[PDB]
């Protein structure tokens, strides 16, 4: 990509998003994987 | 004679100063302003002026020097405090009784007025001596006996020597005569920052840096004239190292060296060090400061001064290992000593390197980093000192990427690496395992071998123990704790244990204030030793977990015996410690 | 006993600078008069001079110099402000002449500005708190008497009106603990229309024997822009250490300072440093904070609070991330919070004092400072955890204490942050506030919170 | 096309006192107004107190939700971006309602046109009042949660069964100024008066 | 199923999208601080040179009549 | 300006508007006087462009009307900074002063910031962004402002410098500039010559300040502007789409998604591309983009008004 | 040349070489002789060098140009031209083969980038000087076989 001054900051907007986004779908597949293990012991 | 013809800021030019040298300091104005020669163009010179120029009349009068920046040398070194041009802040205020600091001071370094007790070795008035020979010693205070060593490039056959008595610097206590010229010499020895001092051979480092922590004395074991790294920026973990090495280290003297940092930590600092007080291993108590130097330059100073300090500090530890000593000096903050080199290379208009220090920082640095070492003194008798350096680094944002960073790691033989997490995590010694090195111990083996050949294969097994305690973390992340084996959990509980009780001390605890090797080493034993004897009986890990409760309690005492008991008896209950475990993982097998 | 020489010897004009032709023996940092042609007044300052020559830049402009009717009537001098205990209650203008339709300050002494350092050896380490009113301040990110905290904004967002807040209603915690406190107020490069907002509020504030108010505008020349934080450094410098008198000094939007010393380095011919930024902004930065600190010798105090504007909302900015290492805290206002219409957009969370400890404990402020001020910190991390879970778990797998902690985060943002503009809160009220949002969880729940402090507030 | 790191960009926002900032984006997208209600800002807010008071006390609180409701879904618009609708509750899909309502039809206006050419004070406050009276009177009946669902099941409920009062909301911009103050402000009272029965005879039935 | 599918969309923002952002970030500070700032200075100075040589060559003529 | 960067058509298309430039009024517009008798400049052209213009106008039957001045790239450099000058005064005197129509054709305006780019450098002036002179603005807009109609007079001159960015940005200080002074920007992306689409012309970075001028009831259709205002929101907005459903998969995507991405490939594929040698009727236009919009339900078209849905949304 | 990031054992590997250098032998006279220059070396690494060469008794076929991060930065850059210049002499002018070693070859960039900033010279990627490639071309362009000798480098 051309580098900007204003480039640098959407570059780093995005790696900020990427960042939060990432903790949220760790965060929501450790509660799918509590559940699954929750589903898995009752089946047993 | 002199006088100035252009102030445009900091810089001025003067004329009239056919004779000056480069890098000459000189005396500008009748405020005798205090500024360093930069260029010496045509018959006119060009000076920098550290203190504000503001108010300079053209036409007053500029007085020369004639010797670079140097700092006075000799007794009352100790314990003073002292500005990054080397201007002694408490006389100061003593005599202006004010607080501020007045616009050209012209207090000695060192009061010449005061009187010390002098006397000088089994030398004869017609003997022949050199260059750093020990003709004499100085009581400066109580138990830190200051010997008194000929100047270097300074020889000649002995011609008066001054008898056992009270004497004051400004007294010719020797004088000499090498040709049929004679010179007398005083107690006092100037010596320029940027030269190093003289030195007979670098020997090679061979005694480690007994810190008093058992984190950095076993897992990242530092020696005697070694450089070492601190990544402090949070946590009063360089706070906490530096009273560490203060108050227990091994050196007989300590140079602490603060540049441009916040003005009132060093408030803080300088208000501590008088607070702390050391024992005597004879039972004796002391203060601190009568072994301690401070060299503190807040922001609020000159940028030159603020690059000069650590100069000052290096040539002031430099003096002290010239009779021997072992000294450590500690660089407050070297991200401020670049952060200063860079303004003055602004000022400069020197062309910018990467990240817009200039180009010779790395190079400067690495100067200034070679001097720490273990050397041969100059000069008879023989005797052997150190200088070890444990200046710190203040990464911004923690990212080891800027070049000061860089440069350090790249240099430094010993990277200790301070954690924020652990401080978060609430652990005393924050000493990160994960990031924390010992370029050292290769060389350091055969000291670690004489007092115990078991203790480095010991070291080797912690080291593995802890390259498996990460391995386990993410084995427990992503299964958990049901998939591990019974060795598999014996080593992840001997894991967690050694984090736990060893790795970590207490430091406000009075049993674990400090750390001999002795119980660090009985230690280390007792834990590698019972995890060994442990691992190899893969027995359900559950039965000898709640089999070996004892057997854990033991391991978790071995760090909370006081060392009150000494090494002969806290040895002895270790060692019975360790065979009891021993005989309980064995019978039981 | 000296009248100083008044040449006409211009032989030179361009842009702000003026340069002298044959002045015999100048000062570097000299004050001149200037008597235009047409008979008005300027006043300028001497910057390099060489042989027999003396640059002059000139305040207000130089339009109309002409190089054969303008005298250039020196001083001899070097700025000695006029400093007087009568100093106080009354509003400056940029280079101190008053404009309170008052008299000239009639002076005890002249202080040269850009005063002396403190030695360190006599400085001492800051303690006791110093009361704010805002709760966000005296609660999470503590104050101490001494510091020098940051107080990081950008523009549009509302930085004068906590300025005015903080000018009010500053005032000394130690009063249940069993008046010496004084505000000088410096404003750099203000807009024209909160002129009149700093104009109102020192002008019905209730308690002016307290506040000067130094003012700048951005109109007013540059220099006097440079000169104008450091005429009140020094005021506070002599109210607090020559008068034995507890001082705070905000600084208003330093980031136009460190323009106007930008702007007049340019015009000395000197190559712009970082960023465009002279590289010597960090010692003038150095040299406008470190004048604060506690002296042992001396009962008075100076504690900045400099408010700074971080351009394009980041810290990357040079000024910003240069002030960062100096100072010892960082006060951030949200863009997000002002959106979210929480008058106070102060981000707590990111916010944080590096020596709030020493404003924290028993014979000053309440023994449980710091243990409110942990829990409310780990509990709103929770919240906002918790709100981003429900984001995305759709909000009925959460637990009760998740709902618990969603509404402490909810509470605590509508009702604990969102201070009004003169609800004054004194620190004490301010922790019964916290005790109040506390005392929602069950006692064993605030983990953070150490024994013999739950059983002494958990029941109200 | 250029950040505010521009020095003429940088001297104006450290002077100017209400900045529109128009955004490119929103050009893209053929939103003719253009500005971007994220990053504008107007410092004369708190002058301008008196006049909102005077001329409808209730101005200031509708204004500052319709604030809060713009910056809750250019907030969730990141977590939208990563998970979806699908997590969406009551609250959250009813919020994004009202932000696309008051998007396409507060915040565009054609100004080609006598329904956009010139919107007078009044028309603005009458709009905004409805479109938050809506929000508030929605986000009641979802919070209610009678008939055993509530919640987006009676998102869903006055979406579809109460849908009318949703279209002459998203119509209401085009209210012709020409006819004067006496009869827009009728109209919208009575558009008012319809929306406070619903939500209630939603609530009739519970849902 | 699930898990799965959040897993691997967890992975690959690990690994790819941050790891290919972050390098770009890099380049893009080097290429204005590496480049920009430097080529400034650079330029700056060369006309401070041009200013020192013309009034260098002015003394000089001056001198020699 | 039509933006390019180097290895993009820019060349082929600025032939195919000079040879298929036309008035449209009521599709009614000999017109001696109509035709627009092109001048053409070239300034740094490699010789193969230049090769082709040439063979390009004699083809089309123009020899007799156009005009050349070339500057090539062995010429020598300083005359590429008065080319455009002789080519604008050319066009006033054939225009203002004798009452014809004319079209001008600047080629590689970054070949003529180069030519002053090394005249500042050679007298050592004051730098400006990427050393580039202080002053190219003035000279941009001295070479761009004498364009347009005249009150007193018969005669008109368009011009299209095309422009040529260095690294394929905007940012950079000529295409900026010009940007600022010229009242549109047409826009060649990389991204449709790798897809293989003969015009490559991004129609969401384009802009044309006078649009709204030259459509209108009185010489176009009544939905010109609706047509256009809703395609260019059904592109950027199925951008969008195609973006998040680069991550989300195409599984996640809705029905309107579905649709917004059948939209994006019936307008990239079957209206954004052309016949190098075909032309279009602007209503014969304005058919294809009403196929290309009725993928649509009446309800998705917000931009398009009633009035003009009736009227269009069935034909 | 060998591409090894700070920290990395690269200097053990490269005494492992000089020590344990030797033809294919698929001669002693002619054999490798080892030219070994020291750009910007730690005092210890220098002593690790001396007593690595001292002991694998190969001394008799190696020359050390040792030059410590002490010394002046400027006499760094003489370095290299003084190691391959003997080793032009050894190989061409005497016939033995010559394996030619620099270690730190970064240092040596550091001490032209110092030195080409102290002129003010124009500056490359990275506040380089703009002939940092004609500098490294004339210390790398030389080794090679020529044809009338038997000498290589």
């Amino acid at each position: 990509v051309v580098p900007t001054v204003t480039m640098l900051g959407v570059m780093k907007s995005r790696l900020v998003g990427a960042t939060r986004g990432h903790a949220l779908l760790k965060k929501k597949s450790d509660a799918l994987t509590v559940q699954f293990r929750q589903i898995l012991k009752n089946i047993v | 004679y002199g006088y100035v013809r252009k102030v445009s800021g900091p810089v001025v030019i003067a004329d009239g100063m056919n004779g000056a040298a480069m890098y000459e300091l000189v005396r500008v104005g009748h405020d005798n302003l205090i500024g360093e020669i930069i260029r010496l163009e045509g018959d006119s010179a060009t000076i920098q002026v550290y203190e504000e120029t503001a108010g300079l009349m053209v036409n007053d009068p500029v007085l020369r020097t004639h010797k670079p920046l140097s700092v006075e040398l000799g007794p009352g070194i100790l314990g003073n405090i002292f500005d990054g041009i080397q201007r002694p802040l408490k006389t100061i205020a003593i005599r202006s009784g004010d607080v501020y600091i007045p616009r050209g001071v012209s207090v000695p370094a060192l009061d010449k007025d005061t009187l010390w007790e002098f006397q000088p070795k089994k030398i004869g008035e017609g003997d022949l001596l050199t260059g750093g020979d020990l003709y004499a010693t100085v009581f400066e205070n109580s138990l830190m006996q200051h010997h008194v060593a000929l100047p270097p490039d300074a020889m000649g056959k002995v011609t008066y020597v001054a008898p056992a008595g009270q004497y004051s610097l400004k007294d010719t206590v020797l004088e000499l005569e090498f040709q049929g010229v004679k010179k007398s010499f005083t107690m006092l020895q100037a010596w320029p920052v940027r030269t190093p001092r003289p030195v007979s051979s670098k020997l090679a480092a061979d005694t480690p840096l007994l810190t008093g922590q058992r984190v950095l004395d076993a897992l990242f074991p530092s020696v005697l004239g070694g450089t070492c790294a601190i990544p402090g920026a949070f946590g009063c973990g360089k706070t906490v190292i530096s009273q560490a090495l203060s108050k227990y280290s091994n050196s007989d003297t300590v140079v602490y060296v603060g540049c441009g940092e916040r003005g009132n930590e060093m408030a803080e600092v300088l208000m501590d060090f008088p607070q702390l007080t050391m024992t005597l291993p004879d039972g004796r108590e002391e203060s601190v400061m009568k072994r301690t130097t401070l060299v503190a330059n807040t922001s609020n100073m000159p940028v030159a001064a603020r690059e000069a300090s650590i100069y000052t500090g290096i040539t002031i530890a430099e003096y002290f290992r010239d009779m021997g000593y072992n000294v450590s000096m500690m660089a407050d903050s070297t991200s401020r000593w670049a952060e200063a080199l860079r303004e003055i290379s602004g000022r400069l208009a020197e062309m910018p390197a990467d990240s817009g220090y200039p180009a010779y920082l790395a190079a400067r640095l690495a100067s200034f980093y070679e001097r720490a070492g273990k050397v041969k003194c100059l000069g008879g008798p023989e005797r052997t000192g150190s200088v070890t350096i444990v200046g710190a680094v203040s990464p911004p944002g923690g990212d080891f990427s800027d070049p000061v960073t860089s440069a350090t790691l790249s240099i430094v033989q010993v990277f200790w690496g301070l954690d924020k997490k652990l401080a978060q995590r609430k652990h005393f010694p924050s000493v990160n395992w994960l990031i924390s090195y010992s370029k050292y111990s290769t060389a350091l083996e055969s000291f670690y071998e004489q007092f115990d050949p078991d203790f480095i294969n010991i070291r080797t097994k912690a080291r593995e123990v802890l390259q498996r305690e990460d391995d386990l973390n993410e084995i427990v992340q992503l299964v958990g704790k049901d998939a591990l084996a019974e060795g598999d959990k014996i080593t992840l509980e001997t894991a967690k244990l050694l984090r736990e009780d060893y790795l970590a001390q207490n430091a406000f605890t009075p049993y674990d204030k400090f750390c001999p090797f002795y119980k660090s080493v009985w230690m280390m034993r007792n834990i590698i030793h019972f995890y060994n004897l442990a691992n190899q009986a893969v027995i359900t890990y559950t039965l000898i977990k709640h089999r070996l409760g004892d057997l854990f309690y033991r391991l978790v005492s071995q760090k909370f015996e006081d060392p009150a008991e000494g090494e002969p008896a806290l040895v002895a209950k270790f060692k019975k410690l360790h065979e009891d475990l021993t005989a309980g993982f064995r019978a039981l097998e | 006993l000296e009248v100083a020489m008044e040449y006409r010897t211009v032989t030179g004009v361009a842009g702000p600078l003026v340069i002298l032709d044959k002045v015999k023996g100048p000062k570097y940092y000299e004050i001149v008069n200037i008597r235009l042609g047409d008979g008005t007044m300027r006043r300028g300052q001497v910057l390099e001079v060489d042989g027999e020559k003396a640059v002059v830049q000139v305040f207000e402009g130089t339009s109309g110099i002409d190089n054969k009717f303008t005298t250039v009537q020196f001083t001899g001098e070097v700025l000695k402000t006029p400093v007087s205990l009568d100093m106080l209650g009354r509003i400056f203008n940029g280079s101190g002449k008053p404009i309170d339709n008052g008299p000239p300050i009639l002076p005890e002494a002249y202080l040269d500005i850009s005063g002396s350092s403190i030695n360190p050896s006599e400085r001492t380490y800051p303690e006791e708190m110093i009361q704010t009113g805002i709760s966000t301040i005296d609660v999470m990110n503590s104050i101490a008497r001494g510091q020098k905290i940051p107080l990081f904004s950008a523009a549009g967002l509302p930085h004068n009106e906590i300025a005015a807040q903080i000018c009010r209603q500053a005032g000394l915690v130690k009063r249940l603990e069993k008046d010496n406190f004084a505000i000088v107020f410096a404003a750099m490069g203000v807009n024209m229309e909160t002129a009149q907002f700093f104009k109102r509020d020192f002008e019905e504030n209730g308690s002016m024997e307290r506040v000067t108010l130094f003012l700048n505008l951005a109109n007013d020349p540059t220099i006097e822009r440079i000169i104008t934080p450091r005429i009140a450094l020094t005021t506070a410098e002599y109210l607090a250490y020559e008068c034995g008198k507890h001082v705070l000094v905000i600084l208003t939007d330093m980031s136009s300072y460190a323009d106007a010393l930008r702007e007049v380095s340019a015009a000395r011919e000197e190559v712009p440093g970082r960023r465009g930024y002279p590289g010597y902004m960090y010692t003038d930065l150095a040299q406008i904070y470190e004048r604060a600190g506690r002296i042992e010798g001396r009962k008075g105090s100076i504690t900045q609070i400099p408010i700074l504007t971080m351009p394009n909302d980041d810290i990357t900015h040079p000024t910003p991330d240069l002030t960062g290492y100096i100072t010892e805290g960082q006060i951030y206002i949200d863009r997000q919070l002002q959106n979210r219409q929480i008058y106070p957009p102060i981000n707590v969370l990111p916010s944080l004092s590096r020596l709030m400890k020493s404003a924290i404990g028993e014979g000053m402020t309440r023994r449980d400072h710091s243990d409110v001020s942990n829990q409310l910190y780990a509990n709103y991390a929770i919240g906002k955890d918790v709100q981003a879970m429900k984001a995305v778990v759709g909000e009925e797998a959460l637990s009760s204490e998740d709902l618990l902690y969603l509404e402490f985060l909810d509470k605590f943002e509508r009702k604990f942050v969102a201070q009004g503009a003169y609800d004054s809160r004194n620190i004490f009220q301010s922790l019964d506030l916290a005790w109040t949002l506390l005392r929602i969880f069950p006692r064993e729940l605030l983990h953070r919170i150490p024994g013999k402090t739950l059983d002494q507030y958990y029941s109200r | 096309g250029g950040d505010f790191s521009d020095p003429v960009t940088s001297a104006t926002l450290s002077i100017v006192q209400v900045f529109w900032g128009l955004d490119k984006k929103l050009a893209q997208r053929k939103h003719f107004p253009s500005v971007n209600w994220l990053i504008s800002y107007s410092k004369y807010s708190t002058a301008l107190e008196s006049f909102y008071e005077q001329f409808d006390p209730d101005f200031i609180n509708i204004r500052t939700k319709a604030r809060e409701v713009l910056q809750r879904e250019d907030d969730l618009n990141e977590i939208v971006q990563l998970v979806g609708k699908d997590a969406l509750a009551e609250g959250d899909k009813i919020t994004l309602e009202t932000a696309k309502l008051l998007r396409e039809d507060y915040l565009a206006q054609n100004a080609f046109t006598p329904y956009d050419k010139f919107c007078p004070f009044y028309k603005s406050v009458w709009m905004m009042r409805n479109i938050i009276h809506f929000y508030n009177l929605a986000n009641q009946a979802v919070e209610k949660g009678a008939g055993m669902d509530g919640q987006k099941i009676t998102y869903t409920l006055i979406k579809h069964r109460l849908g009318d009062l949703f279209y002459r909301l998203v119509s209401q911009k085009f209210e012709d100024p020409a006819e004067g103050e006496p009869a827009l402000v009728a109209k919208f009272k009575k558009l008012h008066e319809d929306l406070t029965a619903g939500f209630r005879a939603l609530e009739d039935e519970t849902r | 199923l699930t898990l799965d599918e959040a897993i691997k969309t967890t992975n690959r923002r690990v690994n790819a999208l941050e790891n290919v952002v972050k390098p770009r970030l890099e380049n893009t500070i080097t290429y204005i601080k590496g480049e920009l700032d430097e080529l400034e200075r650079e330029d700056f100075f060369r006309l401070k040179k041009i200013q020192g040589y013309k009034k260098r060559e002015i003394e000089r003529q001056l001198a020699s009549s | 300006p039509l933006f390019s960067a180097a290895g993009l058509p820019h060349n082929e298309i600025a032939a195919q508007i000079c040879r298929q430039a036309g008035l449209v009024k009521r599709l009614e517009k000999d017109g001696e006087e109509d035709n627009f008798a092109i001048v053409f400049a070239a300034m740094g052209v490699n010789m193969e462009t230049a090769q082709f213009f040439k063979r390009d106008f004699e083809e089309n039957g123009s020899m007799e009307r156009v005009t050349l001045f070339l500057n090539l790239a062995n010429d020598p450099t300083i005359e590429r900074i008065i080319t455009p000058r002789i080519a604008l005064t050319t066009a006033e005197y054939l225009a203002y002063e004798c009452g014809k129509h004319v079209l001008v054709i600047l080629t590689d305006m970054s070949s003529y910031a180069d030519a002053l780019r090394e005249v500042s450098a050679a007298r050592e002036e004051v730098p400006g962004r990427r050393g580039y002179p202080g002053y190219m603005y003035t000279d941009l807009a001295q070479i761009y402002e004498r364009a347009g109609r005249i009150e007193g007079r018969k005669g008109s001159i368009t011009q299209i410098p095309i422009l040529t960015m260095p690294n394929d940005d905007i940012t950079h200080p000529t295409p900026d500039l010009t940007g600022y002074i010229t009242e549109g920007q047409i826009y060649i992306d990389r991204q449709l010559q790798n897809r293989q689409i003969y015009p490559p012309i991004n129609v969401l970075p384009s802009l044309s300040r006078l649009m709204k001028s030259a459509i209108g009831e009185g010489m176009t259709r009544r939905d010109h502007s609706d047509v256009s205002n809703q395609l260019y929101a059904n592109y950027a907005i199925g951008k969008d789409v195609q973006a998040m459903k680069a991550v989300v998969g195409e599984e996640a995507l809705s029905s309107e998604d579905l649709l917004y991405l059948e939209f994006l490939d019936k307008f990239e594929r079957k209206f954004v591309a052309q016949g190098a040698y075909d032309s279009r009727n602007i209503f014969q236009s304005l058919d294809l983009a009403w196929t290309l919009l009725r993928i649509f339900p009446r309800e998705l078209l917000h931009r398009i008004p009633g009035k003009t849905l009736d009227q269009y949304y069935s034909r």
